[PDB]
Formats: structure tokens, sequence, C-alpha cells
RNA sequence: UCGCUACUACCGAUUGAAUUAUUUAGUGAGGUCUCCGGACGUGAUCACUGUGACGUGUUACGGUUGUUUCGCAAAAGUUGACCGAACUUGAUUAUUUAGAGGAAGUAAAAGUCGUAACAAGGUUUCCGUAGGUGAACCUGCGGAAGGAUCAUUA
RNA sequence: UCUGGUGCCAGCAGCCGCGGUAAUUCCAGCUCCAAUAGCGUAUAUUAAAGUUGUUGCGGUUAAAACGUUCGUAGUUGAACUUGUGCUUCAUACGUAUGUAAGCGUAUUACCGGCCGGUACUAUUACUUUGAACAAAUUAGAGUGCUUAAAGCAGGCUUCAAAUGCCUGAAUAUUCUGUGCAUGGGAUAAUGAAAUAAGACCUCUGUUCUGCUUUCAUUGGUUU
RNA sequence: AUUCUGGUUGAUCCUGCCAGUAGUUAUAUGCUUGUCUCAAAGAUUAAGCCAUGCAUGUCUAAGUACACACGAAUUAAAAGUGAAACCGCAAAAGGCUCAUUAUAUCAGUUAUGGUUCCUUAGAUCGUUACUUGGAUAACUGUGGUAAUUCUAGAGCUAAUACAUGCAAUUAAAACAUGAACCUUAUGGGACGUGUGCUUUUAUUAGGCUAAAACCAAGCGAUCGCAAGAUCGUUAUAUUGGUUGAACUCUAGAUAACAUGCAGAUCGUAUGGUCUUGUACCGACGACAGAUCUUUCAAAUGUCUGCCCUAUCAACUUUUGAUGGUAGUAUCUAGGACUACCAUGGUUGCAACGGGUAACGGGGAAUCAGGGUUCGAUUCCGGAGAGGGAGCCUGAGAAACGGCUACCACAUCUAAGGAAGGCAGCAGGCGCGUAAAUUACCCACUCCCAGCUCGGGGAGGUAGUGACGAAAAAUAAC
RNA sequence: AAAUUAGAUCCGUAACUUCGGGAUAAGGAUUGGCUCUGAAGAUUGAGAUAGUCGCGAUUAUCAAUUAACAAUCAAUUCAGAACUGGCACGGACUUGGGGAAUCCGACUGUCUAAUUAAAAC
């Protein structure tokens, strides 16, 4: 508000949690304030021209989302710059592609082409059961999608799987203490599952405690934290091999080292 | 224009800060209203972001409310008799939050024995030596429609001795609960119980 | 010590001089807000006038009319507050600079005068403190050895 | 310790020092040595500097213990508390427990199939591992830009046809401390029970507080 | 790449400094220079002034198009290009610079339940002609002053500009109020009335362990012949809510409130249906709509952390200083401001004052470690546009490539008057030890607009360039 | 010679100094009328609960009052605000000009009644 609200953002000032080269211009691609916040956003020139390299200007990718060809969440999403964060459905039924954006457990994201028949629903958590809108209930998701009269045993904490088609929920999974997680936001990211405990400190900031499938036991925060089923239930399709955390000589001796070439 | 934060100001030890700021908008601050009693003014004043609030100088009417029985009856506003921020404010008949003042004692009378038909306070009985003849237009109980309704009550109407020698006057005490300068009106509650015992004994023991 | 030749920094009448910011008081451009104000420009009624219609009793259409009722906003200008530039004055700082004269310092050995100290430096030295003296210095009182006695004297 | 020139001259020299008609130091010739597309000079700054001293100085005489003692702020402060023993067994080789279990009367009460929900945590400093947070820089992983400083690419099947594949684009110092989570309880302070406003108990009902379940609904008598 | 040598003496051992020594993205300067890859660059002194030139504009089949400027043909559909002009949006970002500033900025942490918000996405939209009113630019026409900048007068005309305005706003249902209803009860009604959201005030519920002893209606039910007497079942302390909570909070009801706001808009297709008859309905987007939830943010506040100085030891409080209290004011907390009380608040653990050749931090230079010095400088944050102050419009500015005045400088003038701020990019003067072209284009990276297409001296790109880094002619057999 | 200043309230006040001063330093602001408002006192405080006898007259009390206890009564002063005119307002009168130094005498005191009041005593 004071003169603002900064309409520029430069590289190097970027995350390279998208992995931008230092050199390459002096600006970066700004994503213009859809659901996802700024520094947990993929803005489609990211997508198509770095990643898919569909495009090799920038120019070349305003003549690729104005003809309607690309189609976040179903609905069109012409915004040559639409922020498009975790787990959004990029389903290019042209050329046939179907993507979601997940995120790789080095920090980053990965590219994952799901399988048609589970991209057009996607799993989203909640974040604030209130009233107000139509009629008294509704919740507010983690991109920010209100949906309008909820089951009244969702609380906060929890994810349900949304369908492309409608704004509708279809299935509810719950925070308990059996339940396998996926971590966005911190040091921690990228590495799936599953639960142990979680200490509630009143007032506040609660952590809890995740333990991957080698035994990997380790913590970060609640805000940290989104979940994907139950104790060996994968309810979406994972990327590369879950994020095992992997050591950091283990990965220069899985393929650097042990490479056949 | 005039500023509203301490770019100025020294600090808790009582050192000087300097300078700080050159002067910015959204600290900024306003001539008050000071609304007098005079009937009808409204000035707008545009505000932060996109907004407007009634500068409400020089208003009349409030829509007061008797607290004891859920209702809310518009009525004018007579008096300025006590003030706690000055006595500049009184004097000069100014129209600030919480001003006790004297609005009709009118539109809640009639409203009174319409729900609640016994009649207290009474005024004087050389008047009230024929009525007209109210007592069977009052509810005439039908045998029998919605009106039994009347007299389950009589718990309610026992009105306290200190406010119904202040209708019988046909002018009450009552106390501002707007903020005319930004609400634009003067509404607000009338004293009934000990906020009004508080705020008598302020007036005829200091004279 | 004194004398010639330089150089730096002090003291100093002038109640000197030039800034630098910071303010007390004073005046004061503008503007926000406010009390009025009401150019012009409508609304609109009061009547109507041009005609027809009804029963001339009444009305329809035209006259940017007559002219009173009733508004609606609104420019100039204004009253009062409030922000306040700005100059004028006073004080307060914080620097810089001119000064007759005065007095210390340094460089400069090659000037004059004497020899203060280091040898028992010819009066052992030094210290604190006072006074005196051309100059180093002298003298009193007290101290110390960094002394020229580590001392032998039941 | 070259040759001519000049003669306390001209000048050179960061400092020490040279030069006064033989100069290894000047000025030139003939040579030589350093670094090399470079190198010299000036100012600043770091190292040198054990000459600023936390690591790490000095104070009898070299610069330096206040003339003396009191003394507040401050800085520092004696020892003392569950320490272990046995019984063991899991475990380096009759020996070695380095993980643990059994006696010092009870290191926190229930149900679940040794195992989970589960009731209960004197304190602070310190310390363990974390969380949490910009990038560039820095540390630096990987990589034949021909190499290099860089760069964040590229590579392969392969000279191919070929959405034809493969993996990148690390991990950290940093943003040192504060603050938070967790383990520890050595070290170091505070804390407690004094003629007991001490503890459990005498669980006595002497005193309590209160209010949602039922007095059909709804009101009174009240345990 | 954890090291030292010369210099006090007739010689000695020391203390000691001086002189050497090397690095410096560290500045200048001296001499010379065959390539080539990267490339810092008016910061220091003067945030001192500045010739000229440019750096902010924008259109989709989709707000408005009467231009013969160009297209066609008696179709209003021209649906073409659309100049202009209106309207909408942006011009508050970037870019430059470092004067101010010493718990202030800043950094980290934590807060906003103390607030506000264009956009963006997501959800949401009943309690008397339904299709309208007038008036301006563009355009035509005649004008003025030294002066182009400026603007008047008249004639035309638009809308998603301005203004009014829903007969289904439509009630049953819900529900007070009466009403043609009329009965020993957890009892019944035609209809007349009324019930948008939002603001304001006020009220009441507000997240919740179990039963009877006894009792009036004796209805459910029982007994007494009965007047009735003893009892009794559940639907009845029936709203999210931080899972830290009288969150005055998002929800709801009650009694009001005043005053506004409320979809008379647009392109492409039209057929279901033809009586081609306003009987019959898609997909889209919008000057726009409103409430709630998000998001790009902001602005305040929390806890710690800053250089030199005591030849600065006490400061603050008349004229707010520390608190209470009620107010005002603001988007909101708050001495922020007012009025009344209270006398507090900071201090040798350095307050207060002064200095600063001080923008803070990331970071930079240099060492074995511990460190010292620097940071105008490309990234985040603050700050400002000659000096101060004021302010309009705007969701956003105390904006200066906006305005208004004063002050200082300058400008034009026919003497009446009119305009100006390069610490944007280039360039000139000046000061200086000290720093380059009055070049080229938006292909890049992104930003902005009505927005595939326009614009962007942001940005890229050549010219100068021994600041600094890298690979290496000046011979070889 | 004359003019200037002058009462009072408030703020502020230098060199020197015998630390008493200087000092009313210097320098500035305020001031009428009219309507209210605030503050500063005193003295009795004020007594709540049978009815004998016929509420009436003979007829009760420890304390808590209290945080304006309530009326009476009393003088006068000081702060505040609003409005208000030819700025005329201490409206007459009463009523200091100030400052930078030099010389002498320290100071207050005394003197030449009728020419010297001083630095003289």
């Amino acid at each position: 508000m004071a003169r603002g609200p900064k309409k520029h953002l430069k590289r190097l000032a970027a995350p390279k949690a998208w992995m931008l080269d230092k050199l390459g211009g002096v600006f970066a691609p700004r994503p213009s304030t859809g659901p996802h916040k700024l520094r947990e956003s993929l803005p489609l020139l990211i997508f198509l021209r770095n990643r898919l390299k569909y495009a090799l200007n920038g120019a070349e990718v305003t003549k690729i989302v104005m003809q309607r060809l690309v189609k976040v969440d179903g609905k069109v999403r012409t915004d040559p710059t639409y922020p498009a964060g975790y787990m959004d459905v990029i389903t290019l039924e042209k050329t046939g592609e179907f993507f979601r954006l997940v995120y790789d457990v080095k920090g980053r994201f990965v590219i994952h082409r799901i399988s048609a028949e589970e991209a057009k629903y996607k799993l989203c958590k909640v974040k604030k059961t209130q009233l107000g809108a139509k009629g008294v209930p509704f919740l507010v998701t983690h991109d920010g999608r209100t949906i309008r009269y909820p089951d009244p045993l969702i609380h906060a904490n929890d994810s349900v799987q949304v369908d492309i088609a409608s704004g509708k929920i279809t299935d509810y999974i719950k925070f308990d203490s059996g339940n396998l997680c996926m971590i966005t936001g911190g040091r921690n990211l990228g590495r799936v599952g599953t639960v142990v405990n979680r200490e509630r400190h009143p007032g506040s900031f609660d952590i809890v405690h995740i333990k991957d499938s080698q035994g990997h036991v380790f913590a970060t925060r609640l805000t940290n934290v989104f979940i994907i089923g139950k104790g060996n239930k994968p309810y979406i399709s994972l990327p590369k091999g879950k994020g095992v955390k992997l050591s950091i000589a283990e990965e220069r001796d899985k393929r650097l080292a042990a490479k056949t070439h | 224009g005039i500023s509203r934060d301490s770019a100025h100001k020294r600090r808790a030890t009582g050192g000087k800060r300097k300078s700080l700021r050159k002067k910015r908008k959204f600290e900024l601050g306003r001539p008050a209203a000071n609304t007098k009693l005079g009937s009808g003014r409204v000035h707008k004043v545009r505000t932060r972001g996109g907004n407007t609030k009634l500068r409400a100088l020089r208003l009349e009417t409030g829509n007061f409310a008797w607290a004891s029985e859920g209702v809310a009856r518009k009525t004018r506003i007579a008096d300025v008799v006590y003030n706690a921020s000055n006595n500049e404010l009184v004097r000069t008949k100014t129209l600030v939050k919480n001003s006790i003042v004297v609005i009709d004692a009118t539109p809640f009378r009639q409203w009174y024995e319409a729900h609640y038909v016994l009649p207290l306070g009474r005024k004087r009985n050389p008047k009230h030596a024929q009525k007209e003849d109210e007592n069977d237009v009052l509810t005439k109980k039908r045998s029998e429609k919605v009106m039994k309704k009347y007299l389950e009550r009589q718990k309610y109407g026992k009105v306290e001795q200190a406010l119904e020698d202040q209708f019988t006057s046909g002018r009450i005490l009552a106390c501002i609960s707007s903020r005319p300068g930004q609400c634009g009106r003067s509404d607000g509650y009338i004293l009934e119980g000990k906020e009004l015992e508080f705020y008598l004994k302020k007036i005829k023991s200091k004279k």
C-alpha cells in the first residue's frame, strides 16, 4: 500500500526452487496473484519454455496460452503467468499430456505425467471451517477454493479430494496418527509419510513427527504438512520413488557413480 | 496536514527523536466534528481506501433504545445535560459519545401501553377524570383471540420508581452510544438502573 | 641565559568578524476544514394566452410569455479554526578566522657569557616545597640512594 | 670492487647511509639481476604486530602498582545432595558389557497385542539434535565452454531413423546471537519444614463453592 | 604460503620504535603495450547548478464510432480498416542517488483476535410503462493577447460516461399484528397487514457432568363414585469458534435505524419454433454488481542486536513527559490529539547531550587461529527529487518526468504577462587527485494497457575503457 | 532640558563575583467589558427499630457515616473558557530607559545654614 504493491520481481530474487539461472535476464516471472502464493507458485513461462521446452522465447508462450490450448484445473486460464502451485492439474488434452505439479524431495518440484483417469480429480487440504457463505457453512482450501455445505466431521488439518469437473467433496482424509503425509515448505520438502505424533503447543506453531519408510524419523511444522492418505495408502499417483530421504553420497553413488553409459 | 503518529513526540527516556520520514499520508488526522444540536446537516468525508464515513456536524434526532425492553424508538434530542470529557462540550451542546442527553419520553410511552397496557406512570388525576374510553379499546379480550397475552405479564410492568418519575415530566435521561463524527448518527441507550443513579447524583448534588 | 635568522601553536583589547544548524517571541503566503454567501441554470408552480372539447362552468395543445408561490444544486467572495512555508528579532550551540602587544617551543652546531651535570665533576646527587638570583643555579626544611657506606664499635 | 665525467659539487638514498679531482651508492657508456604485457610511485588498509595482547604483552631498574587504607556499583566467590555395588544377560576376544535387566521399602494410574491410547512434568544458564527462515556471494558437488575464471548446462542410442531415452540444475558455512521444539541434569545460582499458614494423613463431613440431568410440559416444597 | 631482515654500541645482551616486506574490486598517477574472453565506470569534492534530445502510454469479432480518410448499395446491421474524441485502465512499478537518519533506519524473530486493501482467482445475487431521461467532446463555424503553450462563443451526437427506473419484489411457505376461528391446556384460523441486503444502536442466547424427595393444571397415564388426588416418558439451558480463549469475531434471532446501493450493457451463433408474428433458449465478456473467503501487499507493534565520545552525570515534565480516565481523530491500536485526575518515566549494565569524513543489512579486503578495515556501488529494506510546506484525484501518492505557495536561482516578454526543476538516459559547465557515446533496437528477461500484435534510453546491444579477473605474440627445428 | 520605560501576571535572563550577588539584568507575552465554569471554608452531623398513656405529649441507642453524607452559612482570592468594540484596555492617576567600559571612593553614614555634597571627612 505504501506506493505499492510492487508489480516487479527480480531474478536472483525469485526462488531457486524453480531452478532459474542467474544469467538469462534481469527479471523473473512474477505470478499474477492467483490462488497460490508467490513463493509457492510456478508461473506458466516456467512450465512451458524452461521445462517442457515447447517454446524457446518468452514471446512464444503468449502464442500458446491465448489460443486456449492450455487448461489449468479444467478451466482455461489464458493468463500468461498464472501461479499454478501445488497439485494444480494442468490437463492438456491436446496434445494429451495430463501433468500434475507435485514437489520433488530436493526442495524443488518435479514434472510428473499422471494417468488421465485420476487427472480429473485432485487432492487438497482444508484450512478454516467457518459460517457465513451460503447458507450457513463453508470451508476454505489450501489454494483457497471455498466450497459450500461440507461434511460436519471434516474439521481443519485434513484433506479432501476435489473433482475437477465439479467443486464437490467425494472423500475426506483426516489427521490421525496412522496416515501418511507429505511435506511442503521447509528444509524437509518432498519427503512423503508417515505420521508418528504431533506436539500441540498452545499458542502457537504445533510441530509433528514423521517417519519415512526407511525408518527415518524427523519433524516439521504442522503448517507444512499436507496429507495424502492412510497408512500405505497413496490416494494419488506420486512421482519418482517417494522421496526416500536419499543420502547425499548415495545419489552420488546410485546413478552418478553406478552409471551405465 | 494534521498528523497522527509519532514522527515528533520524544521517547520514554526523555530523549528527542529527530526527524523520521518527512510526512506521510496514512497517518493523517482530520479536523473534528463538534456536532451541535442544529437540525440536519451531514458532510461525508472520503476516508482510507475507497470508503466514506459521515461527518455529522449539526444533528438533532437519534434512534434511542430502552435497553430493558428490547425496543429502539427514534426520538428527537432535546438537551445536552452532562458530559465527562469536558464542560465546553456541554455548554456548546456538542454531541459526541457518551454525553448524557434528554430526548422525548413520548414514543416509548405510547409503545409501553401498546404492549404493556397497565397505565403508569400516571399524571395528575385532574386530567385523568375521564377517559375516551381507553381501558376497553386497550385489550377487549375477544373471548378469546390473540389478546390474553396482556395479563400473564404484570410481572414486567413494575418499572422502577426513579424512572417513572422521569416519564411524567415527559423528558428522560439517556446516553449517547454512537460516534456522531464518524457514524453520522447520534443514537444510544437510556439510563435505567444505576447508570441513572450515578449520572443523576452527578447533577443535583453538584448544584 | 642572551643575541641574530626562521617556523608552528598559545594568551590577548577589540565585548572583534564570518558561518552553521536549533529554537523563544513576532508577523505572515498558501492550503485543508468550516460559517455564511448565492453570478448563472434549471426545475416548477402561479396565472395563462393561441385554438378546439364538454356544460360560456371546466379543459387539450402553443407563448424560450405575465409573474407570484417551491424548490434543486452550484461559481466568486467570505467568517472562524488548523496545518504551516517564509522573513525580522533574540538566545543557544557547533566550527572557522583578523588582532597591537605579551609569552613559551622548535630548528641552527659555526655568536656572547659563565661552567650546571656525569670521576669525591671539585659544594655528592636527586625529590617534594618555599624564597632569592644575569644564566645555568643558590639556600632553608624534610626525604631518598638511583652513593662515594651493604661493615667490622661485648 | 667495469670505463669516462664531476669533486660535501651536481645530486642519490623508504631507512642505514653515499659524494670532499681512484665515487662498488651520483651522472653516463659496457654489462648484469628481478617480475614481465607488464611494472614503478603516492595515499589508505590488512598481515608483518608476541608494537593493543580473549586466544597472547608489559609495569624492581627499560614507558608503567593510586601516598595510604576504607568503600558502593561491578567482577569473583569453600566443601556438602543417588554414588554405585552385586546379580546377570544380550557382546570385543577362562577373559572384555561398551546396548540393557535384577537388590537400597512405589523412577507415573488404566485398557489394548512384550507392544499402543493413556495420567502426570521445581527453574535458569550451558549443551545435544532439530524446526524455522531470500538469492547472489562463500564453501563448493557435478560437468572437457578446447582449457581457464566462469558457466548450469548437457550427455547418450549414436554419424541414425527417432515424446527417442537418460540424469541434472547438489550439500553447507552464512541469516554469527536473539526466539522456539526435543535429549541431557556434570558444572553453576535461586527455591523449600522452625516454637511450624510444614507434608501426606487422620480422607472428618465441621465448612465449601456449583449446575447440568430428571420434578410430562411447567411451577413450588429440597436433597 | 602459522616465517621476518637493516638501523641506538668501541663491541654485547635487551626494551623499543623506525625502515624494509606482501595482498587489496583499491583510487589516482607515471612510463610502455601484439592478441583475445569476460567489464567496473561523476560514489568521494558540489543531494552543486544544467543547452538539446528522449525516458508513459494503451483496442479487442466483444464500451462509443455519421471521417470518403479509405471500403460496398439502396439492408438500420454498416458486422472492413478504423484516424480522431469520449469512456475504462495505468501513469504510486521501474530507473537514479545517498543529503537526511545513532534503537531511529536495519537485521532476525514474532504479532495484527489493532487494522486496511485495486487486482486476482473461488464461492455468492425475489418480499407502477420495462425497457429508458438530458448533454458534451470529437465534427462544423466565427474569435481573441507579446507569445506558440492557453482557451472562449455558437450549431451538431453518442455510451458499460451522468441520471431515473423491476407487475411476478411472488405470495403461499416464514411470521408478528388484528381477524369470520373458541377450550380445564406439551391446546386452533380464513384474511387484512408486514418481514431486500448494508450502516448504526440496543437486547438475548453464546461452544456446557447426573437423579429424585415433593407438587398445581390431572392432559399422556392411573386410581377414588366423583369433586379429583398422587405420579410420570422423551423431542425442551437445541450456532461455527481459536481446537490458547465473553475472538464486540464470521453466523442467527429480536426492537429499530437512515440512506444510500440495488444488470435500462456488449460480440459471435441461432435453431427449438413460424402464424418469419417481441409465444418459444445457447455458449461467452464486461464501465461493471454486492457480501464472504482467499491472494500481491502495506502500515503499525513484540523480543533481541549499532559506531566514536564523560574536556557530556543526571535527563523528561510550562508548550505530553510516565500513567489512569472519558472522548475526539484515523483504516485501526495509542498522549496521536483534548479535558480531567495521578506523579511518574529513563539513569554508571552509560540515560541525556555531542561528533560522525554514518543510509542499515546481505556482503567485501586481509590472516594458522583469534581478528582488523571497508560496505556510494547492480540484491532486499529505508530515504529523497533546488530548499521547506501544502494538497487534489486515486484501492494505492503528502507523488514533484502532478499541482499550489514561499525561498533561492534562472527563462521568455511587444513590459500587460507566461512557464521551469537531468540525485531518469545521453550530453555541457563547474568543482576537482578522481569517472566513457548528445549511438542502436524491444529479438532477450519481465512489467503495463481495452491487452497473441501497442509501449517500455526498464532491458538488450555496439562505441570509450591497463578498475579488476582469465587463457597467452614476441620464435622453433 | 525634554522625550522614552513604568502597575501587575507569566516566561526568560550574560560577563564577572567577596558565592551573598549582579537582577526588576537583558529579552519577550498577557491585561477592558460581558456571560458562565472550576478550586480554595465554617457550623450544628444525621440516628435508623415497641407502644404505656390516649400517631400526640412524659417517650431509646454501640457504631457505621464516606468518598462529593446532606442542607444551611461565610467571606473573599486564584486559574479556565465562550462571546464581544476604532486595539482604544495598568485606557485617568499612581508609575524603572537599557547596555559596553575607564577613574575615584569599598559599603550605609557626614560636611562648607546663604555660590563647592565631592574623589573630601
